[PDB]
């Protein structure tokens, strides 16, 4: 449900 | 506008950029962006210093200014390519196409290796990174192979964009940006374990890093790991402080230990509550 940041 | 840090103890300090470089390259971010102010203080008009400073925000999980000041640095630099790849990962993070991909499109333009060489503006771009790419046969390039599978994330194709990532990490093994991009993208490609060891690995280079302790605390939720999720989430605030997205996500991995006390000091942001918690830190 989330997003990870690059 | 950009919100400097008011009352800055190194403003005055003689060699505050070369300084932040060192503070950096020990892995202190709060301090490499106060002598990175500094800096810029001292030269307003000196980019380098605005450069890192975006960078080293991003690095601090701290988006919003690293755009502010990129986007500065490639004001005064318009040339600036650390930056125009930086400000393009920021831009997606943030969910905009349009500008990351305006600032590919720009950084090939400023690249004298690439000089020469709904959505199909983002596909244009897309294809036009993968030509150079295969231009060069035999050495890669880690730069483009990032803005490449920056493109791939983007897009949407996460196997491509993680080869892009391993591809780059083949020249810079210990690039520990490079390593969170990929757990970053795993974890975005819902492959967690993955997503982890990239992380941890990056975390074993430069365990100042407020963004993969962030990511992977994600990673962790996405992996049922709550009571890790959390100390994860800590551990960034405390070195943080030293971002509210950061505050959410622990409030949520709180919310399923289903430990209300503690849930409501998250609720409140309330940290030294949560150094303990039980006996942490």
């Amino acid at each position: 449900r989330l997003s990870s940041n690059l | 506008g950009y919100y400097f840090h008011t009352e800055n103890p190194f403003k005055d300090w003689p060699g505050a950029f070369e300084e932040g470089l060192k503070r950096l390259k020990e892995g202190d971010l709060p301090v490499t962006i106060l002598f990175m102010e500094a800096a810029i203080l001292q030269d307003p008009g000196d980019a380098e210093a605005w450069q890192f400073l975006g960078i080293t925000q991003a690095e601090n999980e701290n988006e919003q200014a690293a755009i502010v000041a990129l986007q500065r640095c490639l004001e005064l630099q318009p040339n600036n390519l650390k930056a125009l790849m930086a400000l393009a990962v920021s831009y997606t993070n943030t969910s905009h196409q349009q500008d990351a991909c305006e600032a590919l499109k720009n950084w090939i333009k400023q690249n004298p290796k690439y000089k020469y060489l709904d959505s199909s503006v983002l596909e244009g771009v897309k294809e036009l990174y993968l030509e150079a790419a295969h231009q060069n046969g035999d050495m890669i390039d880690p730069d483009l192979q990032t803005g490449l599978g920056v493109l791939f994330h983007l897009s949407g194709e996460f196997n491509r964009a993680i080869d892009a990532f391993n591809a780059a990490l083949t020249v810079r093994p210990e690039d520990y940006s490079l390593w969170n991009r990929l757990g970053a993208t795993l974890a975005n490609g819902d492959r967690s374990e993955e997503a982890v060891e990239a992380y941890t690995r990056a975390l074993e280079i430069q365990p100042g890093f407020i963004r993969s302790r962030y990511n992977l605390g994600i990673s962790c939720i996405n992996l049922g790991a709550y009571r890790e999720a959390v100390s994860n989430f800590l551990t960034a605030l405390s070195l943080q402080r030293k971002s509210g997205n950061i505050w959410a996500a622990l409030r949520i991995a709180l919310s399923l230990m289903d430990q209300p006390e503690l849930f409501q000091a998250a609720n409140l942001g309330d940290l030294d509550v949560l150094l303990r918690a039980f006996n942490l830190d």
